[PDB]
């Protein structure tokens, strides 16, 4: 029985536009799941019918989370999301608990149907305009309209911030080092426990928040671990051919770019004139003492290198082959914040694309337990290819920025 | 008898912006006459009202006499009113595919013209559609009105009629499965699969469904024919086509005489297979004026000589039947082009169409395929609502040994190879390791910047070495030059070491066909090979046989 009487007065950024986006074809299954939802919605009174008069649009999809087979609506509001008043709450927005990415255990919960549980302003509700296509435009689109909190919006966190806050005191009172934290639909919950009391405390908070009034019943657990940037290494052999040191100086050469205090002249000495690639070469005093400065150099951090909350995140990632792909996160060009290298796990081997797109999600979730926010990425794969099969194996209720490299990286390997 | 309203649709102007206030032309006698008989029955219908002089806002109104056609109709411009007026969620963007329809045993169309009249207007906009009827020589205030209804030419009319007319229909097709309903402007179309008895039965259901909100239809006669001609289509009973496309027969091809024969061939391309524009587009991509006559390249005479070949026998398209699957089959033509056949039945095709590479750089027959069949499963998606299961001119494992090794996630759907004439494949593969026992040469290149000269070298580890002099050239023309002296000088395994990131990313991309004669002869080297370890090293430090030619190349 929870329904806040009032509603928070909501309006555009400063000047700006209402978002009128077009909507993408759907498979026939997809249209039949979305018209069988927004049935429902519309007896439960969560959303409405529109007229003419609204030229707003916001794009929609199917999509089907980790357990349930039963399928779930995810609309996209990217372009209402940077156009929605960027909430300033009178109260500031929770400054980011640096102390969710130290904790041993960190759980993620979907109390997104809380939201569907208070109003929506009136003089916005013709913002989250969307349409439910057709096949071959033989009908015309059936068009629809929010009355409460849209999942998905920027807005509808901030909004529901204030109850939300209640709802924990009875837990956050009793569990002084358990950190919570929250991003769009979901709800973070880090502790420093066991996987034996770890994941029955969450039961707890379940029941918990299921006494206030509240897809309700799913939960990801994961490990925030060792190295937030992971150090590079040389081989370590007992006779190199000259195409090992034409390796090694190639990875050097790069990694200064990072190190300033690097050394290559020793090295590229036993290089110079024409000898066969897969000849050995004998290491001389002088390259031996270079190769260990060099190799001293390397197990210390980077040069200060820290994040600036005003500036957006970069993320680039590599495939590197049989499942494995690596990325690393940041904001300044050679001044890594993390790297990673997400491995195989359910691609069956046989679909990059699939791969791809989990690889996307999980480096997201990582971010936004880090700095609270998702991460502007740059795909190794064609537009057009992307465009034409992401939906179909996307699983999470947000979705971030993305942009596409054309260009073959010649570091395809020093990252591996 | 007691006929319910039809909910009115709330309008707006633009936010800061005021009604229209444009002058009335000065019209002559005649006319006068005219208008002024019109909007008199027109007020008595409901249409109109005349209006004090309160409103202050005016539309100019016009007169026109269909040539060779009795009595006048008014003509109201709304164009400065259109450009005050807010924005509509236009429906009405593209319309269902012949080949997406699934027959009838029977089809009718009903005529819902006479009631875009009979759907009120906003009250509190009306005020907006005034205009002033001038009366005989001036020496009288001229009549004023308003509207009442939806306004012939204002800019939301159709959005309103359209979301009206569906709200009413509603109810009727959610308790007539059996029957379909495409509402598309002035004709409602009605189908179905049974008795053609009960089918005119239904159809009075209708009509008389349209009477309880008081809309009326012409409903007599009857226009039967299979001739059916909609939007360039020719829909049949069991089949469909374009309507007659005749190639001209002209001699002096002008800028719009290949230009309004590229829009019309590409049309005709959704049925015939096989037509080809590539060597026509490719006569006006970049052209002066509208008009010009220019000449026609050689190519572009063979191929539209193979139009009227394929454009000589009429062929036909079927109709789509949900039961049976959905398959699509790709064909290589050449120079960048690819046609495809979908259909569910063999020879029956339901549609046809073409793909053009993208204007590239450098490119390769795996990524072209790529592109054509990521493209095939959008337009599937849009027209059937489903993924086509594919037949392709590719080998399992050519397909395997790309993906695998291509330095980009890709995917295709489910699909099958077919062994038709041509065969998309893999000219050549680069090692991933050093080859033992195969000559390595170190190569490089340099240009000046002002005089343009530059030199394209190598050096080997047998003592081989080679330096060759050129005349206006950059440095990344002399980079790819030297890792052609290497190709050409080389036996059939070889180990090649270079510094050029240029050269390596043109390699990289594994190209099998460019615009570069450079690069094309590149690769001929590259295919007669058996086996081509390309390596990279830093530059301006000390590599050697790189450092060693490096020098050699400079000064
Ligand atoms: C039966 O197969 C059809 C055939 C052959 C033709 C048409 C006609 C137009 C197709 C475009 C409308 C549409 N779009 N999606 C759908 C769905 O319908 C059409 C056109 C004219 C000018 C006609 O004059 C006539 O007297 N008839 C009868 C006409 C029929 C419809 C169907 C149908 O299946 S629909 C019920």
């Amino acid at each position: 029985p929870i329904s806040p009487i009032e509603t928070v007065p909501v309006k555009l950024k400063p000047g700006m536009d209402g978002p009128k986006v077009k909507q993408w074809p759907l498979t026939e299954e997809k249209i039949k799941a979305l018209v069988e939802i927004c049935t429902e919605m519309e007896k439960e009174g969560k959303i409405s019918k529109i007229g003419p008069e609204n030229p707003y649009n916001t794009p929609v999809f199917a999509i089907k989370k980790k357990d349930s087979t039963k399928w779930r609506k995810l609309v996209d509001f990217r372009e209402l999301n940077k156009r929605t008043q960027d909430f300033w709450e009178v109260q500031l927005g929770i400054p980011h608990p640096a102390g969710l990415k130290k904790k041993k255990s960190v759980t993620v919960l979907d109390v997104g149907d809380a939201y569907f549980s208070v109003p929506l302003d009136e003089d916005f509700r013709k913002y989250t305009a969307f349409t439910i296509p057709s096949i071959n435009n033989e009908t015309p689109g059936i068009r629809y309209q929010y009355n409460v909190l849209p999942q998905g919006w920027k807005g509808s966190p901030a909004i529901f911030q204030s109850s939300m806050t209640k709802i924990l005191e009875p837990f956050k009172k009793q569990n002084p080092d358990i950190v919570i934290y929250q991003y769009m639909d979901d709800l973070y919950v880090g502790s420093d426990l066991e996987i034996g009391q770890h994941r029955t405390k969450i039961e707890e908070l379940r029941q918990h928040l299921l006494r206030w009034g509240l897809f309700l019943w799913m939960g990801y657990e994961l490990h925030p671990d060792k190295w937030t940037v992971q150090p590079i290494v040389l081989p370590e052999k007992d006779s190199w051919t000259v195409n090992d040191i034409q390796k090694l100086v190639g990875k050097l050469n790069w990694a200064s770019q990072i190190y300033p205090g690097i050394k290559v002249r020793q090295l590229s000495k036993l290089l110079r004139g024409t000898k066969a690639l897969t000849e050995v070469i004998p290491l001389t005093e002088e390259a031996e003492l270079e190769l260990a400065e060099n190799r001293e150099i390397l197990k210390e951090p980077v040069h200060g290198v820290y994040y600036d909350p005003s500036k957006d995140l970069i993320a680039e990632i590599q495939k590197q082959g049989q499942g494995q792909w690596t990325y690393q996160i940041y904001q300044e060009p050679f001044k890594n914040l993390k790297t990673g290298k997400y491995a195989r796990m359910r691609g069956a081997h046989t679909n990059d694309v699939k791969q791809l797109t989990e690889a996307v999600q999980k480096i997201t979730t990582e971010s936004i337990v880090i700095w609270g926010k998702t991460p502007k990425f740059k795909l190794p794969i064609q537009k057009e290819t992307w465009e034409t099969w992401w939906t179909e194996y996307w699983q999470a209720t947000w979705i971030p920025e993305w942009e596409f490299v054309n260009t073959p990286p010649l570091v395809k390997l020093w990252y591996q | 008898v007691p006929i319910s309203p039809i909910e009115t649709v709330p309008v707006k102007l633009k936010p800061g912006m005021d009604g229209p206030k444009v002058k009335q032309w000065p019209l002559t006698e005649e006319k006068i006459k005219a208008l002024v008989e019109i909007c008199t029955e027109m007020e008595k219908e409901g249409k109109i009202s005349k209006i004090g002089p309160e409103n202050p806002y005016n539309t100019p109104v016009f007169a026109i006499k269909k040539k060779d056609s009795t009595k006048w109709r008014k003509l109201v411009d709304f164009r400065e009113l259109n450009k005050r007026t807010q924005d509509f969620w236009e429906v009405q963007l593209g319309i269902p595919h012949p080949a997406g329809l699934k027959k009838k045993k029977s089809v009718t169309v009903l005529d819902v013209g006479d009631a875009y009249f009979s759907v009120p207007l906003d009250e509190d906009f009306r005020k907006y559609t005034a205009f002033t009827i001038p009366s005989i020589n001036n020496e009288t205030p001229g009549i004023r009105y308003q509207y009442n209804v939806l306004p012939q030419g204002w800019k939301g009319s159709p959005a309103i009629f359209q979301s009206s007319m569906t709200k009413i229909l509603e109810p009727f097709a959610a308790q007539n499965p059996d029957i379909v309903i495409y509402q598309y402007m002035d004709d409602l179309y009605v189908g179905s699969d049974l008795e053609i008895g009960q089918h005119r039965t239904k159809i009075e259901e209708l009509r008389q469904h349209l009477l309880r909100w008081g809309l009326t239809t012409p409903d007599k006669k009857h226009q039967k024919e299979p001739p059916f001609l909609w939007m360039g289509y020719e829909l049949h009973p069991d089949k469909w086509t374009v309507q007659p496309i005749v190639l001209p027969e002209k001699d002096s091809w002008t800028v719009n005489d290949i230009q309004k024969l590229v829009g019309k061939l590409n049309w005709a391309s959704q049925i015939y297979p096989g037509i080809k524009v590539r060597q026509l587009s490719k006569l006006l991509r970049g052209t002066k004026a509208l008009t010009e006559v220019i000449p026609l390249t050689e190519e572009a005479e063979l191929e539209l000589a193979e139009n009227r070949e394929i454009l000589k026998e009429p062929v036909h398209g079927v109709y789509y039947d949900p039961s049976k699957d959905l398959i699509a089959e790709i064909q290589k033509q050449g120079q960048g082009q690819w046609t495809y056949q979908i259909y569910q039945e063999p020879f029956k095709n339901l549609k046809t169409g073409k793909y053009a590479r993208m204007r590239g750089a450098h490119t390769n027959d795996v990524k072209q395929l790529t592109e054509a069949v990521q493209k095939i499963t959008t337009e599937s998606i849009v027209i059937w609502g489903k993924t086509p299961k594919f037949k392709l001119p590719i080998q399992k494992e050519t397909w395997e040994t790309w993906w695998t090794e291509y330095w980009q996630a890709t995917w295709i759907p489910e699909w099958e190879f077919v062994n038709t004439p041509p065969l998309v494949k893999l000219w050549y593969q680069l090692e991933k390791e050093p080859i033992v026992g195969a000559e390595t040469f170190y190569v490089d290149g340099a240009a000046n910047r002002e005089t343009k000269l530059g030199k394209a070298g190598y050096v080997t580890n047998k003592g081989r070495q080679k330096v060759v002099p050129l005349t206006n050239t950059t440095n990344q023309k002399t980079e790819l030059q030297a890792i052609y002296l290497a190709l050409q000088d080389s036996g059939l395994e070889v180990n090649i070491v270079t510094d050029s990131q240029y050269a390596l990313g043109i390699i990289q991309a594994q190209p099998d066909k460019s615009e570069s004669e450079l690069v094309n002869q590149i690769i001929e080297q590259l295919i007669k090979k058996e086996k081509v370890y390309l390596a990279w090293v830093p530059a301006h430090k000390g590599i050697g046989g790189n450092e060693q030619v490096d020098k050699l190349v400079s000064a």
